[PDB]
RNA sequence: UGCU
RNA sequence: AGAGAAAUCAA
């Protein structure tokens, strides 16, 4: 695939991205052919020129914009596919070189532009020869003279006389050393032909078991399993403080504060409450950073990779073997049904102030009606408090772990009632965070306000006495290093209302479709398996369980919560299939149970909804 | 003009700075045009980055730097609050701008508020989605001409023929009045933006309780779902038989795949001798018919006009050129839709079929010229074609 | 769970949604891939025979297998030949419409498809710079591989991209020259084109154990483009197939349709197990061979439609970092075969850090020719339900008379998969008699109702590119969430004003800031919703922009109007088809070898959008190189001018 | 250093 | 310490 003698280096290297000639069949002809024609096309119009102006204008391997002006200052307009390869200007025609193997067939292609014939020996046609000058024969004949020697020098004469009859086949051919290499792994040829007869065997299967009752679900036992939680849930409070910004409430709280210790715990020393004060006092100045203190080593994990390699690598006791990792199984907490009951608990405020949007429509009516009274129904509720303080914690410490900032940093938990009063829900402590991925677990220091105090509930929580104006709160304080993912995520925890939000919606709808009328207050009964007996609670009261129900699936959402979630929808599917009289068949090694209980290790609502679940009815009969 | 100055400028130190870049392939553009290491989404550096210390990176201009102990330019780098001072004290446009600026986004929202919506009912009727056009569209365009109907919209210069053949006439005469403000006020990729989204007929699937029309399907979110329904408010040319010695047919060809699989796409044709009038805009004539060729045509047109679609309209009529109506085009057809689009559009790329069906003569007094253009000069015209 | 089953007023399957988990972190996945990818390898092996004989297994070339060596109980890889050229024969013979389709993308369409629609993919491994890429740069960089090693200009047709890929594989020695001179022979290029690099598939849910996913090389991607966009152009015209293009409207026809009632219906919904460690890619070649013999498609297209699959009967999966090992406390990973593991009988097929592997898929790899092969199983005179498949999730509608027949026709359905090696899951398939009750892809059906449940929660987070724009983009999702089904009424107007206050506090126009101060004394009054004023988008009005609102509802008035729509502000001088250029139409403010490869890149890409406005509507197409096209434009706008000809001339003269 |  | 879950983060 060289350039040819008689083909100057210019026309090659025009000729090179015309046309995709590595594809075709006959490449490197073709390529050669269409040279030819813009060879005698250049020879044409060598040099000629006409009232100021060069007589041929050449239109072949041209840019086709430019190709455009020049003919619409012409007056005329030509195809893409069939556009002229050169133009007479002196009698205002276009001609159109087309080599031929023989001259008696000129057959006069269209009427648009009339052709050129010549053969591969010379000789043009006789209108051709009688339209052009003699100089330009006798170029093209010398031209077309070389070429046909190169040809016969080549033997490819069937070849050009191929391309020339045809115009254009695809192709595509893989060579033979890529083939070696293609059939190494396989038994078959880059074109596979078994020399077996089609036929579908006779294969005998099992037989399709009905799923005559619904499947129990296996409880785990072991100790009951810690709330393990970036904060405390159902237990949080919050101390009321003069209106004002935020440092003038922590400057409050700091002057009127004494702290002591109620329970001590191994994970959490009691002595980290040093930088907890630092911090508070920090803060009242109103710069919320500081530098490290000796009471931070043992409170952020600082160098504790570098300690607890050192440590492992002091015994060096054993064999290499396989990494096997043991995940503790844990047992149903006693606290779930507590934090259930305490969530759905009434406040006062409503906790819940979202911006009403517009109203232009009717439509727009309805759903801001159902909106209003759906955050009417979940806004006066404890449950609707904490997912209000898991935003604030959540956002404030994600705004302030952006940098690589290798100094305590502080974001008060800090929420404003409608009259203005403070409430301090608590405190979230950044510490040395060097983050590079997402992924990345940065240290926190979390001091918050309890209502009450569980040791096995909190294992790792300390408690302190809290005193702020003749009134006493208890402060827990743990130690947790929690990523920026999760992060991101619990600072938009107010998504959790849209699925409690859809519940009451397609109910009231539903109840608004049976007859044609919009009420807006329905309040039906919603029958439920509760503790065995079919009994039924109000909308209102389902709804407002439902948002504690998914809120505890928020905040603990896990691989196991997601495993167990997925496997338990096609169960309750088969659960609403048995209820509406229908019969569930299952193939032969169908273990549906099997695929749930090996998501149940430790997590506590994944272990809350397997005994909601084992609660229930069996047979539906 | 120092536009062009500062496009061979531009040009020159492209040419100096990359050599080996500007020495690839034109086509590689659409390769390199999105050459980027840029690496989820940006929507958690949101926060932070709008409360740093200088988000905003504004250009050299005239901003006042402190206003009422401000601090708003650093210089470059600016202040969050620069646009808001932007909208008070600051500098005003003309209101031919202000209309032009924004034009798509008028006719959106006046749609909506010309609707009288009715009462809203409830009921257990059940919505299926079905593809239907996304929003009402200024002129009927397929989803095929809409590049073309931009280019010639935008750079009428570069252009080919077949390209300005397959484009919409007459939405290019309104996009083009309804674009020329907006071209000079913004710039050249959002002008593109604004006429396809215009022009653009994306069918994208959509609740369907009843039939919806263009206008409805653009509003159609809180219209129907599944508990409530509120309820709202040959191509152009004409034929005309003058002299049927016989009736038209209805004789239909059967297409066989396959055995098992068979399709009935029916075409008419007329027998013995007619004469038809046909008309479309400035087009008007009457021409000869036979059972399947054409005797002679007389057509008025306005001098060099583009004189293809009419001649494929009365092709079709009389089932006159064969390549369409007996021989397949090489697939199997489906259903006689994409048949009527397919001839519409493969006899539209080349016309080869009609020249040859007429033929060609030698001299140049015919007026109708092989390209399908009324009265033009050309080296060959075809024959049996006059004037009124 | 007591609380998710109601029994009245709403139907259980009504409150499907309470069992997801949008909210809540997303599971991800930590430390090393390879124990994941090498228990993802052994299993085509561990499943060949009716009991476990890796080592014996580690020696099948092709997967073919006889009927009485496919295990019925528990799953089995490889496929049956001779059935699959029957399955084969009958998908072609039925549904023969929708194989012209083929025939026509073939002739016509395939011939048209550009190279470059490759660099619009995922990343991908560079054996220039053994380091995931961005699609663009692994392009670009094998593009100049190729010519410089075939001393040859590329096409723009993929056809040519392919056939240069075919050509390079011939040369025994092969460079990279362009400071760097890296060297490559025959087998360490052909080592390179069959390695797939596999990472994590983070941030996925439903899933309690991690998997990994891989991406092939751009030595190959072209191929596997042809291929898929072959599979797809046969999946949109079939009845059978769950592809997103059709809409899965098919289940709402299927759901909706009547059945005569002495007929005993059923629905069949289940998951496939396995399904990417089962299936042997000779079954697709197989099946494609026939596919393109039995239209009479020429030899080449049957060759072009092979090495796709042949390339990853050879493939090289990349292991990863190591096998964790540990002695007391401490943990150090090992390349696999350096200790004694559960996975000893691989160590033979260990080259460098990668293994290799005849038998099996790999996730992430051959998604829609996989519903193919799938699908052809159907095509039997005993099984004559309803088939809706898509990927490694189906569901079957049997509409039988008698219930014998329906098991029959039930175990049917179970074996013919299984002769291709689809093993649909025993535990994950649930079959409902008497009516539909089913679920599929994230629809959940129940009667005459078929109701999209999402996934992932719908983001209403603002994003980052700037107010004006991040209102479009969150207005649209809600809209298209609604649009779907999965949203309504209540739903959507929470979820919008959820997303209202939070794109309100992400710019600083909530509570007391910097920003609504600098409004208080300033007398600047808020007019727009990302400066704290009242909303103006309603529930009915998520498609309208909100600048144009606000002038007819007389909010923006004339003198703000004009001003925040100048267009000399110096602040700037789903497709999003809003946002004005305004004020608040702004930005923000944010191996090295490529990035002054980028500026020159972004320097030839503005001269070009500047002299070539069709480059902005259609795609570049044009013989030539960059350079000359310019200077012919160039030249051609300076004639186009008005100006007079010495001028002409002299700017002519200074083009260099 | 201020999202109910 | 702790986070956590089949293996990494605590530079």
């Amino acid at each position: 695939t060289d350039r040819p003698d008689h083909i100057d280096s210019r026309v090659w290297e025009l000729s090179e991205t015309q046309e995709d000639w590595i594809t075709q069949v006959h490449g490197h002809v073709r390529r050669v052919v269409e040279c030819w024609k813009y060879t005698i096309c250049c020879l044409i119009s060598n040099m000629h020129t006409h009232r100021g102006a060069p007589q041929y204008d050449v239109f072949k391997w041209q840019d086709r914009s430019t190709i455009e002006w020049i003919c619409s200052k012409k007056k005329v307009q030509y195809p893409e596919r069939d556009t002229p390869d050169l133009y007479d200007n002196e009698r205002a025609v276009a001609y159109k070189v087309l080599l031929v193997s023989d001259l008696s067939d000129h057959s006069p292609t269209s009427g648009i532009y009339h052709d050129l014939a010549f053969n591969l020996e010379g000789e043009a046609e006789e209108s051709c020869a009688l339209v052009l000058r003699g100089s330009q024969l006798q170029d093209i004949k010398g031209f077309l003279c070389r070429a046909l020697e190169w040809v016969v020098s080549n033997n490819l004469t069937q070849e050009v006389v191929e391309t020339i009859s045809g115009e254009a086949k695809l192709q595509f051919s893989v060579g033979t050393t890529f083939r070696t290499l293609l059939k190494r792994d396989t038994d078959w040829d880059v074109i596979p032909t078994p020399r077996v007869e089609p036929n579908v065997p006779r294969i005998e299967g099992r037989r399709w078991t009905q799923m005559k009752k619904l499947p129990l679900l296996k409880e785990k036992e072991g100790p009951p399993s810690p709330w393990r939680a970036l904060l405390l849930g159902a237990d949080s409070e919050y101390i009321v403080c003069p209106p004002g910004t935020d440092q003038e409430a922590i400057s409050w709280i700091h002057s009127q504060s004494e702290i002591e210790c109620i329970r001590e715990s191994k994970s959490t020393p009691a002595s980290v409450i040093t930088c907890l004060t630092s911090s508070l006092q920090s803060f009242a100045e109103g710069n919320p950073v500081r530098s490290r203190i000796h009471e931070d080593i043992i409170a952020f994990g600082i160098n504790k990779k570098q300690e607890k390699k050192q440590s492992a690598s002091s015994s060096a006791s054993g064999e290499w073997k396989r990494a096997e990792y043991q995940v503790e199984e844990m047992s149903l907490p006693p606290w779930v049904e507590e934090e259930m009951v305490l969530l759905r608990s009434d406040q006062e405020d409503n906790w819940i102030e979202l911006e009403k949007n517009a109203i232009y429509t009717e439509v727009d009516g309805v759903a801001e009606g159902l909106v209003d009274k759906y955050i009417e129904i979940v806004g006066r509720t404890k449950v609707a408090s904490v997912i209000e303080k898991w935003q604030i914690a959540a956002t404030r410490t994600f705004s302030q772990l952006h940098t690589d900032r290798s100094r305590i940093t502080a974001c008060p938990i800090i929420t404003r009632d409608p009259s203005g009063n403070c409430q301090f829900w608590g405190m979230v402590l950044l510490g040395p965070h060097h983050v590079k991925r997402d992924t990345d677990n940065a240290p926190l220091l979390i001091a918050e306000i309890m209502g009450e105090d569980t040791e096995e509930k909190y294992p790792k929580h300390s408690v302190f006495s809290l005193k702020v104006e003749e009134k006493q709160f208890l402060l827990s304080l743990k130690i947790t290093s929690f990523s920026r993912n999760k992060l991101y995520t619990f600072s938009n925890i107010r998504r959790v209302l849209i699925q409690p939000a859809s519940i009451y919606s397609q109910v009231v709808l539903s109840r608004a479709a049976e007859n044609n009328s919009l009420n807006l207050e329905v309040n039906p009964e919603i029958q439920l398996y509760l503790e065995g007996a079919q009994r039924g609670m109000t909308l209102y009261q389902w709804v407002r369980m439902i948002l504690c129900l998914e809120f505890l699936m928020a905040i603990y959402n896990n691989p196991q919560m997601e495993g167990f979630l997925a496997n338990m929808r096609r169960l309750h599917m088969s659960r609403h299939a048995m209820m509406e009289r229908r019969q569930v068949f299952l193939p032969f090694g169908s273990r549906p149970e099997d695929k749930v209980n090996e998501c149940i290790i430790n997590n506590p609502i994944v272990a809350y909804l397997a005994k909601g679940w084992n609660s229930m009815p069996n047979v539906y009969y | 003009e120092c536009t062009l100055r500062a496009l061979v400028e531009e040009y020159n130190g492209a040419c100096k700075e990359a050599p080996k870049e500007m020495s690839k392939q034109f086509t590689d553009y659409n390769t390199f045009k999105r050459y980027t290491t840029s690496k989820h989404a940006p929507q958690m550096r949101l926060v932070y980055s709008v409360r740093k210390p200088w988000p905003i990176s504004m250009t050299p201009s005239k901003e006042i730097p402190l206003v009422f102990n401000g601090t708003k330019l650093k210089d470059t780098r600016a202040n969050i609050v620069v646009p808001d001072y932007w909208s008070k004290y600051g500098s005003q446009t003309s209101l031919e701008v202000v209309n032009a600026i924004l034009y798509a986004e008028d006719l959106k929202v006046q749609r909506f508020f010309s609707t009288e919506w009715g009462e809203i009912r409830y009921g257990r009727m059940l919505p299926f989605r079905k593809p239907v056009q996304a929003c009402p569209t200024i002129e009927e365009v397929n989803p095929a001409s809409i590049p073309h109907t931009l280019l010639q919209v935008f750079c009428p210069q570069y252009t080919t023929l077949d390209s300005k053949r397959k484009a919409h006439m007459g939405a290019v005469e309104k996009l083009k009045r309804v674009m020329e403000p907006i071209c000079k006020v913004q710039t050249q990729e959002s002008a593109v933006h604004i006429a396809r989204s215009l022009i653009d007929s994306n069918k994208k699937w959509l609740p369907t309780v009843v039939d919806h029309t263009p206008r409805t399907a653009e509003m159609a979110h809180f219209l129907c779902s599944k508990y409530h329904y509120v309820h709202t408010n040959i191509r152009s040319t004409k034929f005309s038989i003058l002299n049927s010695d016989h009736p038209r047919i209805e004789v239909k060809k059967v297409f066989s795949l396959s055995p098992d699989v068979q399709v009935t796409i029916p075409y008419r044709r007329f027998k013995g001798k007619a004469k038809v009038y046909f008309q479309n805009d400035q087009i008007q004539g009457y021409f000869s018919c036979t059972d399947r060729q054409i005797d002679e045509i007389k057509i008025s047109a306005p001098k060099n006009a583009p004189l293809l679609e009419p001649l494929l309209d009365i092709c079709y009529y009389g089932s006159f050129i064969e390549p369409g109506f007996e021989q397949t085009f090489g697939f199997y057809p489906a259903g006689k839709r994409e048949f009527v689009d397919s001839f519409f559009m493969h006899h539209s790329k080349d016309h080869k079929a009609f020249l040859i069906h007429m033929g060609l003569d030698k001299d140049l007094s015919l007026p109708l010229s092989p390209e399908l253009n009324w009265k033009e000069p050309a080296l060959s015209k075809v024959c049996r074609v006059t004037e009124l | 769970m007591n609380l998710f089953t109601p029994l009245s007023e709403i139907n259980p399957t009504t409150t499907q949604e309470l069992l997801y988990a949008y909210t809540g972190p997303a599971p991800v996945a930590y430390g090393t891939r390879t124990r994941a990818v090498l228990e993802n390898i052994i299993r085509p092996y561990q499943y060949f025979y009716k009991e476990p004989n890796v080592q014996r297994a580690l020696d099948i070339k092709t997967g073919c297998k006889e009927p009485e060596d496919i295990n019925v109980e528990g799953p089995s890889s490889g496929f049956h030949t001779a059935s699959v050229l029957k399955l084969a024969d009958n998908f072609f013979r039925k549904y023969r419409p929708a194989m012209e389709k083929l025939k026509y993308w073939i002739l016509v369409k395939l011939p048209k498809l550009k190279y470059a629609e490759l660099s619009k993919g995922r990343q991908t491994y560079s054996f220039i710079h053994k380091r995931n890429l961005p699609a663009p740069i692994a392009l670009e960089e094998t593009v100049e591989f190729l010519e410089q090693n075939l001393r040859r200009k590329i096409g723009p047709t993929l056809l040519s991209y392919c056939q240069a890929i075919a050509d390079v594989m011939e040369l025994d020695e092969t460079t990279y020259e362009g400071t760097y001179t890296i060297k490559f022979s025959r087998e360490e290029l052909w080592d390179q084109m069959r390695t797939l690099n596999t990472m994590w598939k983070h941030l996925e849910r439903g899933r309690l154990n991690r998997r990994t996913i891989a991406t092939p090389s751009m030595l190959i991607r072209g191929f596997v483009k042809i291929v898929e966009d072959a599979a797809k152009e046969i999946l949109e015209n079939v009845p059978t197939s769950g592809v997103p293009v059709g809409g899965e409207e098919k289940l709402a026809k299927l759901a909706s349709k009547q059945t005569f009632h002495t007929a005993v219906t059923g629905e069949l919904s289940g998951d496939q197990e396995k399904f990417n460690e089962c299936l042997d890619p000779d079954a697709m070649r197989l099946m494609w061979t026939v596919f393109l013999r039995k239209l009479g498609c020429p030899d080449w297209i049957m060759e072009l439609f092979n090495i796709p699959f042949m390339v990853f009967k050879s493939k090289l999966a990349d292991m990863g970092e190591g096998l964790v090992y540990t002695k007391g406390k401490l943990t150090d990973r090992k390349p696999l075969g350096e200790m004694p593991s559960e996975f000893d009988d691989l160590v033979r097929n260990v080259v460098g850090n990668s293994i290799s592997c005849r038998l099996g898929m790999f996730m992430g790899m051959y998604n829609l020719t996989s519903t193919l092969l799938a699908l052809i199983s159907i095509e039997r005179e005993e099984l004559t339900g309803s088939h809706v498949e898509s990927s490694d999730d189906f569901i079957h509608f049997f509409n039988c008379k008698t219930h014998e027949e329906m098991f029959k026709q039930a175990e049917t359905l179970r074996l013919t998969l299984k002769l291709v090696g689809i093993n649909m899951s025993p535990s994950k398939c649930i079959l409902i008699s008497p009516a539909g009750i089913g679920e599929f892809n994230s629809k959940f059906h129940h009667r005459d109702f078929v109701g999209n449940v999402a996934t992932e929660l719908p983001a209403l987070v603002p994003n980052g590119t700037n107010p004006m724009t991040d209102l479009a983009m969150g207005l649209n999702v809600i809209k298209h969430s609604v649009n779907t089904g999965q949203m309504n009424l209540c739903t959507g107007a929470l979820a919008m004003r959820i997303f209202n206050h939070a794109y309100k506090y992400a710019y600083m126009a909530l509570g007391v800031t910097r920003r609504t101060r600098f409004m208080e004394e300033n007398a600047i009054t808020p007019l727009l919703t990302n400066q704290g004023a009242s909303p103006v988008h309603s529930f009915s009005t998520m498609h309208l922009d909100e600048v144009a609102l606000r002038r007819h509802l007389g909010l923006l008035d004339e003198e703000t109007l004009r001003r925040i729509l100048n267009p000399n502000n110096p602040v700037t001088q789903i497709m999003e088809d809003y946002s004005v250029p305004s004020c608040f139409k702004y930005t923000l403010s944010r191996h090295k070898a490529l990035l002054n490869k980028e500026e020159r890149y972004q320097r030839v890409t503005s001269i070009i959008n500047k002299l070539f406005p069709e480059v902005l509507i259609q795609e570049a197409s044009a013989p030539g190189t960059v350079r000359e096209s310019l200077k012919r434009r160039l030249e051609l706008v300076v004639e186009r001018s008005d100006l007079d000809e010495e001028r002409k001339k002299r700017i002519l003269s200074r083009i260099f």
